[PDB]
């Protein structure tokens, strides 16, 4: 049901967990445990979707230039990396990479070591300065978040072919393409040339 | 009795035989207390040798 | 073009061929009698190569370096007619055979004596199984889906390990 | 005629048959069209 | 009663001459000897490995002192070009005076052999000059030689044996092996070529005596260790240098030019620097991977259990791969030889087209020469690393542990694997065989515009996409807009496009109809051979034939007449089946290479282009046209240097045809025989008074095959070698 | 330059040593 | 390019890299693993005198367990890393994407 | 019979087979090489099989390329 009415769903997803429209023509989450790590990595992939969305558009709205020039200054160099037109001083090529890799890597290591499945996916507690988990409403805001999620995946998979498909373009300059001429300017023009 | 009955479809279990995963028909099996091999098989298609029949214990046949 | 390949229309190599074929079988040709057979024979050669080259230049086929055309096989769409279009002509009639051969053997499996049937073929029962060689990819695409096609591995004699 | 048929049947008859049947197509294909590299379409 | 098989007792008891020749023929087999332990058995090896080792050093050696001796080093030094190699000296009390006069060449003395190994280009480039310098070398590999049979026979004492466990200690031994035999053997290497052989190519004399003087850069290990190793590179050798000459040499020693010298047409020396420098690096980091004693590494073991598929696909996976690769002896070797084998070829198939060394490239006869032995080499290796794959299988497979891990599924269904390898092979000899005869029969009826001429236009593009402009399909460095042709034009595409731009050398060289058909028969010849191996390797333990082989050995004759026949059903006559397909493989592997070589070095690559497509231009215009100085050696009208190749050619016809002779008449006719003249020899008077102690009989059936097996391949390589080296060096193109 | 006859000496010398060498090393894997 | 405070730097930053963030998955991973097993048992229990784990090298007062094994390794993936960044810097490549 | 018929070809070729002139002067097919060159196994691989071979192999586009393929099959 769900992702294809009327469709048998597959035994090991019955429906309870969020977002589960049983749609797994592959068989990948066969193995229960290998099913708990998909989730997670979904729920992980989803987040950063979500998180790069607006980095991605807002940018670009506000006439920063797009996500696809926005490593261009490293590709020059001395880029000289500017935020909201102000250049950064700390933005040379052998230190903001090394903050990264430092930063992400001790946040990938405090979530990697953490037992239960369940505060590996949903951990809480200083992740909920605002409550948001007292109420009734802690699973339909689950299905919710997993729906703007795989939104947000797809949409920055959108992003990803769409660069390739037209180098030196942003996003929200597509949008504006479409809308001037929607029936020339479609994806027919890179698939069927 | 034995094993199979007279004239039903058995297949073969034993790995060295030449009817490996194979079907035959049970022509005759003797109930005298000492046999090994006492269940006879006939089969379609013969061995290298040329031979189509040969004797199986009950253990190492199944009933289709 | 194509790995540097010249069309054959303008390759002064598959003219140059043309010439001395046509002017070795003129040569041949010299010996003998207008009206003689040989004379008619060599002349039918001469015409069988000329619209041979004719044939071959019309069809933008690529000559290398010289005279002589190469195919292209890696699917181009102004080639298809080298390789993919016979190829799959090829793949219609073999699959045929096997197709039909495979149904002989099944509709002889059945038979009491079927080594009889191998060595002696039922013509009749083969000439209505070769009938239904015309749809084979369909029949070949059901008995696939429906199990039909492949045999258990259960089934299937193995030599021990 | 059930034996003279039977015999006709054989693999090595049928096989004659069949195979100079082919060739006999195949040569009168090469009568009519011959020397052909590309199959025109 | 201990007789010459000491270590069989079965073949010491034997009174017939079957005795002697399986004791010669199974002395190193020694997990089949009598009373034999592990631990001598691999005590045995150990001291076994010693002594090849002071074999190989001592073969080396005795090449550099005869060269030194009896060669013209410097000379080919001071004038490479022209100057022909001198192998050694001949002294041969049976040759007469033309011979002698024929066979003084390089400027001797005296009769002589002309090199084609390449070991004068070889020393040249890694800084020898003089005859001085290669005596010290082979007196120095004596000693090294020396050491490693003194060592060999320190481990075997008892005192200094090791024991089975340190010969399992897998991870010590990767460890040690990727970094120090590896890695710092590499970085010893390119600190040679820093500091011996660059200077030497720029026309300084760096010695023992001078090499802590000798400064290797003005900037000595100072931008080294403050991080700017870019000061090593920037003064690169000019266009216009010459190899050991101080005019237009530079002072870089670890440049990333690519491409080849324009004098030597050989890569740079400091771009060889560079690499050893760089794979040493790697390689000594990649040894401090596996666990040893410090608590830090990893468990090789656990590695292979914990790489298992969840969905069963493979099922257990790779457990139980560790003690079943470190408990048996004949796997290990089967790798390495696999291993070992791929090496050889990529070895082959990258010094004829990237020459490493000065002055090789002009050399065609060395090159072609190079090539054929390393491919050949190749060959029986791979076939020897299959071989003891079935030996493991027959002998060291235990199904107990190897239960449902990747070995039981390759058992499981190895009839799959070898009827589609029989599929491949089939439709590959069907249609290239095909496609052969469809030219020759063009050919022969005088319309070559009918052939089937099929373009390898996958490999053109492959060689457009490595910066060929020939075929004009602009991309992956053929284009200017592709990102890698960015990234790589400031480093080594001025260098690597310009030499593969240049179609006088064998870097990517023009392909056509001909090398599709060419490469098609080597596909086919690969998947044959692998088909006959891997059939052996999966039915040695048994088949629907003989379920019970493996309690027969690797090696027995046949299980008699019954159930049809039983000849060559072991995996050791699936190995003497497949060396006739790998000789044949390579030997169209060799024919190939060898055709090609000889109209690009003539200039005229036309022939090849026309002639390759159809067998009949295989057989005029390469064996047919290429053998007339080879047979024109000697003839009744006088002889020339060619004379002993002509012989050895005809040597190695000789030694094929009696192969055949061991190959077809099989044993009962000689068993026969030979009782018919021992009855002749005791009937005898004169001769009945000298008696024989061992009972002469005919040949076994495996002893008959091998026979046949080497004298085929004797007369196989000695007829290729001669045609090959008579053909390149009777015409120098 | 060519080598001398002490050269020459000198290395059949060595070379009769790895051949007793070789030979004990061979008496070892005998036994 | 400093080569001082680069190579300090990156030593630094790998060490506490393996202190803090990686010395419990490197400890986790290593018992997992465990000794080296030749047949069922480890090679010194096998009987290699030569394969004993060094226990008196191995010793350490470092409340974490930070072993002066662990040290030189992660002291020598700094140095790698540093030399790695000056070699780059010191370079004068730059293919102007 | 192999090696019965090669001396019979190469003896002929070189020792009867010919043409006369009106002069008197008889020239052979191969020039009379047997008696210094069939002493000699290369003599046999390079006079005959190899000099008399050239035309068997380069009957390609004549009437004799029936030859050449028949001889390459038989191979
Ligand atoms: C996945 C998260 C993510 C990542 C990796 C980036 C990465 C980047 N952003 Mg984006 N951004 C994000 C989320 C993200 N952003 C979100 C959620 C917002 C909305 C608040 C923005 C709004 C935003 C603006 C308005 C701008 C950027 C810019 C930049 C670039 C400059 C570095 C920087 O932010 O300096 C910050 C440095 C410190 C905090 C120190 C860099 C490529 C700038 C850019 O495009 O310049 C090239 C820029 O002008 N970002
Ligand atoms: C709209 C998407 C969405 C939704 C519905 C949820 C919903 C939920 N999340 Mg998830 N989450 C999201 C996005 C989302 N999250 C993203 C993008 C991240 C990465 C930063 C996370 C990281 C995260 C963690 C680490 C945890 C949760 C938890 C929770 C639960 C409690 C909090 C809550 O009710 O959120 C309500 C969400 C909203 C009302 C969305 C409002 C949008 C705000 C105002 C931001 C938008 C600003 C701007 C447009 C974007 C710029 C980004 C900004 C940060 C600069 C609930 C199931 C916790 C949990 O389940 O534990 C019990 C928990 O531990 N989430
Ligand atoms: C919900 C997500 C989302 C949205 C809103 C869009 C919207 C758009 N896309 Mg994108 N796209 C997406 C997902 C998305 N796409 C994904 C997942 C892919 C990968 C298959 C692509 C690949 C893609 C290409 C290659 C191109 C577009 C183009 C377009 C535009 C016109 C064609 C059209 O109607 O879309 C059709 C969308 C799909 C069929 C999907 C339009 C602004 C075209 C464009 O920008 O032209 C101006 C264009 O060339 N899209
Ligand atoms: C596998 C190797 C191979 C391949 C691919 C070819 C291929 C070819 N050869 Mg070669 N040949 C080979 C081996 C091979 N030959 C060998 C071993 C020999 C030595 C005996 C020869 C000797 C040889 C000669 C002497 C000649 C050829 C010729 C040909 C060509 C056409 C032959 C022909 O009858 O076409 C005609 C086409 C047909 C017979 C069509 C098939 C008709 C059947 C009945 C199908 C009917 C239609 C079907 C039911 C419906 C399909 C769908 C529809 C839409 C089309 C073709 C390029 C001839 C040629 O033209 O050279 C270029 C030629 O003169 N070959
Ligand atoms: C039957 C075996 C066999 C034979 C007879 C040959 C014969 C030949 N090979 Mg081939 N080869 C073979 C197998 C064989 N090869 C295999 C299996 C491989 C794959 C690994 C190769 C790979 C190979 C390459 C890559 C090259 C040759 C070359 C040569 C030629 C030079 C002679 C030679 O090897 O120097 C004999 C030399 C030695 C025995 C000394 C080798 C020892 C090295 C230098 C050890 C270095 C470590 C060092 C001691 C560490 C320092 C310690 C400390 C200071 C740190 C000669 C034609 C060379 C050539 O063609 O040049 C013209 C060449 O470049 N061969
Ligand atoms: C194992 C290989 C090896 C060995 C044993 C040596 C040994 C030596 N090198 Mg060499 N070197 C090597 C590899 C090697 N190098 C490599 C790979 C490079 C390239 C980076 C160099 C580049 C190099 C330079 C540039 C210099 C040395 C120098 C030296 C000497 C240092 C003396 C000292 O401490 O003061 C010594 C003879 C120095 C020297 O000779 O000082 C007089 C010197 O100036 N070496
Ligand atoms: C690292 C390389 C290596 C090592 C260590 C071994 C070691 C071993 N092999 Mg393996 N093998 C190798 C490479 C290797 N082989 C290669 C490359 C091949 C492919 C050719 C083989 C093929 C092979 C087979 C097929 C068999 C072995 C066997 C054996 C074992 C006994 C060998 C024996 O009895 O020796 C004694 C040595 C001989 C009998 C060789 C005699 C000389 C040969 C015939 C060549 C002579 C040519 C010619 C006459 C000389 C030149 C003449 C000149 C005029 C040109 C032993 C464990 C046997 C085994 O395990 O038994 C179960 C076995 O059956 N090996
Ligand atoms: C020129 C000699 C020659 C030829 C053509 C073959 C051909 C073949 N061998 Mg054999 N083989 C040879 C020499 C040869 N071998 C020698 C010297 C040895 C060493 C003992 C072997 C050892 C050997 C082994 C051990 C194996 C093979 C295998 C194969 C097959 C490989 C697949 C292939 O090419 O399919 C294409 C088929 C061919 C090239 C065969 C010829 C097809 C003809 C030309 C078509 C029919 C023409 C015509 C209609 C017939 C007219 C006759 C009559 C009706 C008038 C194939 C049948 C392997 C095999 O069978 O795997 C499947 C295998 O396991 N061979
Ligand atoms: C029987 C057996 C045996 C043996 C076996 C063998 C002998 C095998 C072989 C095998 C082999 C012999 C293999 C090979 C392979 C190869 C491969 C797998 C390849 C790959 C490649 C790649 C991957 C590539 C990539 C690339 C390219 C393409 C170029 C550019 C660069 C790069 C890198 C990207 C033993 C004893 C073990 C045991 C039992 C079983
Ligand atoms: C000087 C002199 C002289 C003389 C001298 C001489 C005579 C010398 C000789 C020398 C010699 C005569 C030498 C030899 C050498 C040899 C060698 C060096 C060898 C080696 C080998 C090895 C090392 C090994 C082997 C082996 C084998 C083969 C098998 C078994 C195992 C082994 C591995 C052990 C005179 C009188 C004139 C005078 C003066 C003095
Ligand atoms: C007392 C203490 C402390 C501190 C300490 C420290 C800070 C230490 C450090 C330590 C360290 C800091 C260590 C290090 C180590 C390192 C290493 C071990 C390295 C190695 C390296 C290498 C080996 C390299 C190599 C190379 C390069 C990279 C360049 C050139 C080339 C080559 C390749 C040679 C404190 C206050 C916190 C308190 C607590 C305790």
């Amino acid at each position: 049901a769900e992702w294809l009415p009327g469709n048998p769903r597959p035994s090991y997803l019955d429906g309870s967990a969020p977002g589960d429209f049983g749609f797994d023509p592959l068989g990948l989450g066969e193995v229960p445990e290998n099913l708990e790590r998909f989730k997670e990595s979904e729920l992980i992939h989803a987040r950063w979707a979500m998180l790069a969305v607006p980095g991605v558009l807002i940018p670009e709205a506000l006439g920063y230039g797009n996500w696809v020039s926005a490593q261009k200054w490293a590709a020059t160099p001395g880029g000289q990396a500017t935020y909201l037109g102000n250049p950064v001083p700390w933005g040379n090529l052998p230190v903001i990479l090394a903050i990264e890799f430092l930063a992400i890597a001790f946040a990938e290591s405090q979530r990697n070591g953490e037992p239960d499945p369940e505060k590996r996916k949903y951990p809480g507690g200083a992740f909920d300065p605002l409550g948001f988990s007292k109420g009734a409403n802690l699973e339909e805001l689950k299905l919710k978040e997993i729906k703007n999620g795989r939104l947000a995946l797809v949409a920055f998979l959108g992003f990803a072919v769409q660069a390739i498909a037209y180098p030196g373009t942003g996003p929200l300059e597509n949008l504006k393409t479409h809308l001037a001429d929607p029936w020339h300017n479609t994806i027919a023009h890179v698939i069927i040339p | 009795v034995i094993g199979p009955k007279r004239g039903s479809i058995v297949k073969v279990l034993r790995r060295e035989s030449y009817w490996f995963n194979d079907t035959g028909k049970v022509v005759a099996v003797d109930q005298a207390p000492g046999v090994r091999y006492p269940v006879v098989v006939r089969f379609d298609k013969v061995n290298y040798a040329g031979v189509s029949t040969n004797n199986y214990s009950p253990d190492e046949l199944e009933q289709s | 073009d194509v790995a540097g390949l010249t069309p054959c229309k303008e390759s002064k190599g598959f003219a140059k061929r043309q010439k001395q074929e046509i002017k070795k079988l003129e040569g041949r040709l010299k010996l003998y009698a207008p009206d003689s057979a040989p004379a008619l024979a060599i002349n039918a050669t001469i015409e069988k190569t000329k619209r041979r080259f004719e044939f071959y230049g019309n069809q933008g086929l690529l000559c290398g370096t010289d005279g002589l055309p190469h195919l292209i096989v890696d699917g181009d769409q102004a080639h298809l007619g080298e390789f993919v279009y016979p190829g799959l002509v090829f793949l219609y009639i073999a699959g045929w055979i096997g197709w039909v051969g495979r149904a002989y053997l099944i509709d002889v499996r059945t038979s009491k004596k079927p080594t009889e049937k191998e060595i002696i073929i039922d013509v009749p029962l083969a000439l209505r199984i070769m009938s239904k060689g015309l749809t084979w990819p369909v029949a070949a695409i059901g008995e696939l889906r429906s199990g039909k096609l492949v045999e258990k591995s259960s089934n299937i004699t193995v030599s021990p390990r | 005629m059930q034996d003279v048929k039977t015999y006709l049947s054989t693999a090595p008859v049928l096989a004659t048959l069949w195979f100079g049947f082919l060739a006999g197509l195949l040569i009168e294909i090469n009568r009519f069209f011959p020397d052909a590299l590309v199959l025109p379409l | 009663a201990s007789r010459f098989p000491k270590f069989s007792r079965g073949l010491s008891q034997d009174p017939t001459t079957r005795r002697i020749w399986f004791g010669i023929a199974t002395a190193h087999d020694f997990e089949s000897h009598d009373d034999m332990t592990e631990e001598r058995l691999y005590q045995k090896i150990f001291a076994s490995h010693f002594g090849q080792l002071a074999i190989i050093f001592l073969w080396t050696s005795g090449n550099l002192f005869h060269v030194a001796w009896q060669g013209n080093f410097e000379a080919w030094g001071q004038d490479p070009l022209h100057v022909r190699p001198i192998a050694h000296a001949i002294w041969d009390p049976h040759f007469g005076q033309p011979a002698v006069e024929a066979f003084t060449r390089g400027g001797a003395s005296g009769p002589v052999n002309i090199a084609y190994s390449g070991v004068y280009q070889w020393w040249y480039t890694i800084g020898l000059r003089t005859n001085q310098d290669l005596y010290g070398g082979s007196i120095f590999l004596l000693f090294v030689s020396a050491l490693f049979l003194i060592a060999g026979w320190l481990h075997l004492q008892p005192k200094w044996k090791p024991s089975v466990s340190w010969f399992k200690n897998a991870e010590s031994r990767l460890n040690h092996h990727l970094s120090g035999l590896f890695g710092v053997s590499s970085l010893a290497w390119t600190g040679h070529l820093v500091h011996v052989a660059i200077p030497e190519s720029r026309g300084e004399h760096v010695r023992w005596n001078n090499l802590l003087t000798a400064l290797p850069h003005p900037q000595g290990l100072g931008p080294f260790f403050a991080g700017q190793w870019n000061v090593y590179a920037q003064n690169p050798d000019s266009n216009s240098h010459l190899f050991g000459t101080s005019e237009g040499a530079g002072t870089a020693i670890l440049t990333f030019l690519g491409g080849f010298h324009p004098q030597t047409q050989s890569l740079w020396l400091t771009d060889m620097a560079h690499h050893h420098l760089a794979i040493a690096v790697i390689f000594i980091i990649a040894g401090h991977m596996y666990r040893t004693n410090f608590g830090i590494g990893h468990s090789m073991k656990e590695i292979l259990e914990a790489h298992t598929p969840p969905g069963g696909r493979l099922g257990r996976g790779h457990k139980g791969l560790y003690d079943t690769i470190n408990n048996s002896l004949h796997f290990q070797l089967g790798l390495a030889l696999a291993s070992l084998g791929v090496i050889t070829s990529l070895v082959a198939q990258h010094m004829y087209s990237l020459p490493p060394y000065a002055f090789l490239a002009q050399d065609f006869t060395t090159q072609a020469a190079l090539y054929t032995h390393h491919q050949y080499i190749a060959g029986f290796i791979m076939t020897g690393a299959f071989a003891h794959g079935a030996i493991f299988f027959i002998r060291d497979y235990n199904p107990e542990q190897n239960k449902d891990n990747v070995l039981a599924r390759m058992l499981e269904h190895k009839e799959a694997i070898i009827s589609h390898l029989s599929w491949a092979s089939l439709f590959l000899g069907f249609h290239t065989l095909g496609l052969y005869v469809h030219n020759d029969v063009m050919l022969a009826f005088g319309t070559p515009e009918k052939q089937i001429l099929i373009e390898p236009v996958f490999a053109q593009w492959i060689q457009s996409a490595h910066g060929k402009a020939l075929y004009g399909f602009d991309v992956l460095l053929s284009s200017a807009d592709s990102p890698a042709f960015n990234a790589g034009q400031t480093l080594w595409l001025p260098g690597w496009l310009d030499a593969i731009n240049n179609n006088s050398n064998s870097l990517f060289l023009t392909i056509g109809p001909g090398d599709f058909l060419v490469h098609h028969a080597i596909a086919l010849g690969l998947h044959t051979t692998t088909l006959i191996l891997v059939k052996g390797a999966l039915d040695a333990r048994g088949s629907k034939l003989m379920p019970d082989k493996k309690e027969f050995g690797y090696s027995f004759p046949c299980d008699g007449p019954g159930r049809g026949g039983t000849c060559d059903i072991s995996a050791w006559d699936a190995f003497y089946l497949a060396v006739f397909w790998m000789l044949n493989t390579i030997g169209w592997v060799t024919f190939y290479w060898h055709w090609k070589h000889i109209t690009l070095w003539q200039g005229n690559v036309a022939q090849f282009n026309e002639s390759s497509t159809y067998l009949m231009g295989w057989l005029r215009d390469y064996l047919w046209l290429n053998s007339s100085q080879l047979i024109n050696g000697y003839n009744p009208f006088g002889m020339n240097s060619l004379s002993v190749w002509a012989w050895m050619f005809l040597f190695g016809h000789l030694v094929w045809a009696t192969g055949f002779m061991f190959l077809i008449s099989w044993r009962g006719y000689w068993q026969e025989l030979i009782e018919t003249l021992a009855w002749a020899h005791e009937r005898t008077p004169l001769a009945n008074l000298v008696r024989w102690k061992d009972k002469p009989v005919a040949l076994s059936i495996v002893q008959a095959r091998l026979v046949g097996l080497a004298h085929f391949s004797v007369g196989y390589i000695f007829t290729y070698a001669a045609f090959l080296i008579a053909s390149t060096s009777g015409k120098f193109g | 330059t060519s080598i001398s006859d002490s050269q020459i000496i000198v290395a059949l010398v060595s070379a009769f040593i790895t051949g007793i060498l070789a030979l004990r090393l061979g008496k070892s894997l005998y036994q | 390019a400093n080569t001082a405070l680069t190579i300090t730097l990156s030593t630094g930053a790998l060490l506490f890299l393996g202190r803090f963030v990686f010395l419990p998955f490197q400890r986790d991973n290593v018992s997992r693993q465990g000794l080296p097993v030749q047949n069922g048992v480890t090679h010194f229990d096998a009987g290699d005198s030569r394969a004993q784990e060094v226990t008196s090298f191995l010793k350490t007062n470092d409340p974490a367990g930070f072993t002066i094994v662990d040290v030189l390794a992660w002291g020598a993936l700094g140095h790698a890393v540093g030399f790695f960044i000056l070699a780059t810097i010191n370079n004068g490549y730059n293919p102007q994407f | 019979i192999s090696v019965v018929i090669f001396h019979f070809s190469w003896k002929m070729q070189s020792d009867v087979w010919g043409s006369i002139s009106d002069q008197g002067v008889v020239t052979h097919i191969t020039g009379g090489n047997f008696a210094q060159s069939s002493i000699t196994i290369n003599g046999w691989l390079r006079d005959f099989l190899w000099a008399q071979a050239s035309q068997v192999i380069q009957s390609y586009g004549s009437s004799l390329s029936a030859y050449g393929l028949l001889f390459l099959g038989a191979h």
